[PDB]
């Protein structure tokens, strides 16, 4: 009934403004029965709550946050925005736009949130992005064979296999922060034996912030 | 600026089992009271509101209960799928507010892990660096000890694990391990293995391979 998608830069520098985006589908921005939402987690952190904004105006942003948060309704495009002052370390964090429906017998004004987007990861730093190298995890009934993507800033990187066309069997891994200060992951799939001699694996990963895309065949020997 | 207490922040239920979730303001908030799930990458999603209330296309194994500084989130027949971390939200004065979460666990048979090891590509050697990693297939419960050997010597400080969160449908769980090493020291030895040890393997399983064969 709302689709929610979510844009903007996944790396913001210590001090500038992070900026962010949630272009709506489904309802109008302008219609006056809904509110719209901006939330937020970091990593291994809680959720906090960061305002809503009704068109016709009326707003109320979280005291932790109102003087360095403002947002706003483009109805051309029908969207909304979150802006965001003067970042730290503290406002890494994954920030998720939602939907409400006012409805005060059940809620207090623009209070519950009621569809959400999947979420966005902003981390705050002064180091530039880095594209991942991409290394086989070669085959040595079921076989197993994978990716390893290693050395990128920052988080994500998306891995899929032979276009897309494989899922079953796939484990991509969470990213472990290295020593270096960069990311790695693999990810793996087990498949037939059977398949290694005429079946192309072929993983792909994608990096958006540094719009990097890497293919890599996997193969035996 | 209300306080949300949940508990517990964790628990480990089997399928089918009647779970309990409590949720307890700083100060009475009536029924606004709203209860969220988050499977990991997902939309979080609104299971209850307004204390009671099932929301549209929730399944009706969730169902919560309670007014003013008491609630609940039961679930009353644990299903794989409800795997996630399940959060109460205060909805009775701003700002709202959050508990810190409840992570739910489901409890299944013992699965012993199928392992791999793969040797570095001898692309990443041109680095200089010299990744190997061991791989633990569909397994559970969660622990399980992973102990790297170069040349049968014990390693320590220069591997690192990740494990992925518990599948949606089987309940099990996969884990990495990766060794790092410098090419100079990858070359000045013959053999690598990985060796795991897990609730369901009678004895330690190790897989291994000889540099260069």
């Amino acid at each position: 009934q709302v689709q929610l998608e979510e844009s903007g830069p996944g790396l913001v520098k210590p001090s500038e403004t992070l900026s962010l985006t949630c272009s709506v589908s489904g309802v109008s921005v302008t219609s006056d029965i809904y509110y719209w939402t901006w939330i937020r987690q970091p990593p291994g952190k809680g959720l906090e709550w960061i305002g809503y904004i009704f068109y016709n105006g009326d707003t109320n942003y979280n005291p932790s946050l109102k003087s360095r948060v403002t947002m706003s309704i483009d109805t051309s495009k029908n969207e909304f925005s979150l802006r965001l002052t003067s970042v730290t370390a503290a406002d890494t964090a994954v920030y998720f736009c939602a939907r409400g429906t006012e409805d005060l017998g059940y809620c207090s004004s623009g209070s519950c949130p009621n569809h959400w987007g999947q979420g966005t990861l902003v981390t705050v730093s002064s180091a530039s992005t880095k594209g991942p190298s991409v290394f086989p995890l070669a085959p040595s009934g079921t076989a197993a064979l994978g990716c390893l993507v290693k050395d990128y800033f920052p988080e994500p990187v998306t891995v899929s296999w032979n276009s897309g066309a494989l899922t079953s069997g796939v484990h991509t891994f969470p990213a472990v922060l290295q020593s270096s200060g960069l990311y790695s992951l693999s990810s793996v799939v087990t498949v037939p034996s059977s398949s290694l001699g005429t079946q192309t694996y072929i993983c792909n990963v994608n990096h958006k912030p540094s719009n990097t895309k890497v293919d890599k065949r996997v193969e035996p020997k | 600026d209300i306080v949300m207490t949940q508990s517990p922040s964790s628990l480990s239920a089997s399928i089918g089992d009647r779970v309990t979730i409590t949720c307890r303001p700083s100060q009475n908030i009536r029924s606004f009271l709203n209860w969220f799930q988050h499977k990991p990458g997902k939309a979080p999603k609104l299971l209850i509101y307004a204390a009671s209330n099932l929301q549209s296309g929730v399944p009706s194994r969730f169902s919560g209960s309670g007014s003013g500084t008491e609630f609940t989130l039961t679930i009353r027949s644990l299903q794989p799928e409800d795997f996630a971390t399940y959060y109460c939200q205060q909805s009775y004065n701003t700002p709202p507010t959050f508990g810190q979460g409840t992570k739910v666990e489901i409890k299944r048979t013992v699965a012993a892990p199928s392992v791999f090891i793969f040797p570095p590509s001898d692309e990443q050697l041109k680095s200089g660096t010299a990744s190997v990693v061991c791989l633990l297939n569909n397994f559970y419960p969660r622990e399980a000890k992973v102990q790297w050997k170069v040349d049968n010597a014990l390693q320590s400080g220069n591997s690192q694990e990740s494990v992925t969160e518990q599948d949606s449908k089987d309940s099990t769980y996969s884990l990495s391990s990766t060794l790092t090493l410098s090419k100079a020291d990858y070359e000045k030895h013959k053999v690598y293995a990985c060796e795991v040890t897990h609730q369901g393997l009678s004895s330690p399983v190790t897989k291994s391979f000889n540099r260069g064969e």
